């Protein structure tokens, strides 16, 4: 790899540059280089990580979408052939896309998920196992869209049942697992009804603990149940 | 689109 | 090239989709193939053209100033050895900004400006040039970068002759090129004094040629005009 | 920053 040489420490430094910066394919890259360095991440480092890709992935997500809306008007009725180029443009958009997630899951299965033992490192990471699948399902048409989807919901199952156990109501990963679980019942798994009653009991759950809180975890805690309370709106 | 971290 | 393979009009084609999907950099990629096919551009083409690059040069430059500014503070009396990472960094993002230039200047080179004949696509062009060559400037620091400054003042000033001659004070190629060079004398050649001059001449000329305008016309010229106006409020 | 085009 192209960052074999460069510290581990020295990536961390270039990917928080990189972030001030806005340069998120670069920040991927150096979280990648130290991913790849084959200690386990510390909570700082799993965020710089999840950052990076969250941006870059988001991206790649944004022109897919508007790509696949000028390929979907193209097939209308009464629409002039214009050539195959939307639908190639649209693959390649697509297949980058797949590529990053299929890097991220390769970090994930090489091998972050396997040595996380802590609760905060191992939900965190199923999670993220979790989106990427979602983001492959987003895209997927083919034999194998029942799997992507499956292993989406897996991953996201098994951090589920862990945060379940080891995490209160009000943790903010817990909180955005669900958050990102209760979006994928709606928008992938076709089960609405699983969505609302994912976030409103997350929601609740998370009120009921708030008063344990300090201020400043308060505060983590009620942006994350304010996503779960936008989404109710949206879907109610 | 809905909201996810 | 990569592009070798694809139609001239799918490469146009597509170069309008990564607009519309904001993938600059796919854009000029796209438009550095138009290029490479050896036509001549159309007006619409052109603007396709810098458009793109563009959006992935003013990119770079926004990361490279953010690099600089930490890189600055850095070196300032009290600060904490953070090492070599800050530099390099920036020095990464500068050869990548150069390599863009430099990718411009030469489709400039070989050959658009030499077979560029009409004042709208001949100054257009010496524009382009000058904006590129000033981009290096911004980051230069070395032997060349006398050599470097001159190259971008004389582009603008072929351009400007041109444009002085055969078109009207208000063709706004003619406005955004002294927006241009005057910014060029503001911040590039330490000459405040000759770019305020410019600004309000042109500023001026353009006014009273706005009567020979249809509507669209007139809204195309004071968008510049305004430019300018913005300019002049900032520098008196 | 100024503005250029
Ligand atoms: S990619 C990490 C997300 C950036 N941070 C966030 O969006 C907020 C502030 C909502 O925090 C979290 C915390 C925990 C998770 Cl799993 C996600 C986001
Ligand atoms: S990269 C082409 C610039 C995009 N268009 C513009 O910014 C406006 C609308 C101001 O139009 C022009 C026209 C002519 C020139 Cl040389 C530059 C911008
Ligand atoms: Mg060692
Ligand atoms: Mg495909
Ligand atoms: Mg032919
Ligand atoms: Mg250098």
């Amino acid at each position: 790899g192209a960052m074999g040489s460069m510290e581990r420490a020295s990536l961390i430094q270039k990917a928080k540059l990189a972030e001030q910066a806005e340069r998120y394919e670069d920040m991927a890259a150096f979280m990648k280089g130290a991913v790849e360095k084959g200690e386990e991440l510390s909570n700082e480092e799993r965020n710089l990580l999840c950052v990076a890709y969250k941006n870059v992935v988001g991206g790649q997500r944004a022109a897919w979408r508007v790509l696949s809306s000028i390929e979907q008007k193209s097939n209308e009725e009464g629409s002039e052939e214009k050539g195959p180029e939307v639908r190639e443009y649209r693959e390649k958009v697509e297949t980058e896309l797949q590529g990053v997630c299929d890097t991220v899951l390769g970090l994930l299965d090489s091998h972050l998920i396997k040595e996380a033992g802590d609760a905060e490192s191992r939900v965190f990471y199923l999670k993220m196992k979790g989106d990427y699948y979602r983001y492959l399902a987003e895209v997927a048409t083919g034999d194998d869209k029942k799997r992507i989807i499956d292993s989406a919901r897996s991953a996201y199952q098994e951090a589920m049942d862990i945060s379940k156990k080891e995490m209160p109501p009000t943790n903010p990963i817990r909180l955005g697992l669900a958050l990102n679980f209760s979006v994928f019942h709606y928008e992938i798994a076709n089960s609405p009804e699983e969505a609302i009653s994912l976030a409103k009991t997350t929601f609740d759950e998370a009120m009921a603990d708030l008063h344990t809180l300090s201020e400043d975890s308060y505060k983590d805690s009620t942006l994350i149940m304010q996503l779960l309370r936008d989404n109710l709106t949206l879907w109610t | 689109f809905p909201a996810t971290v």
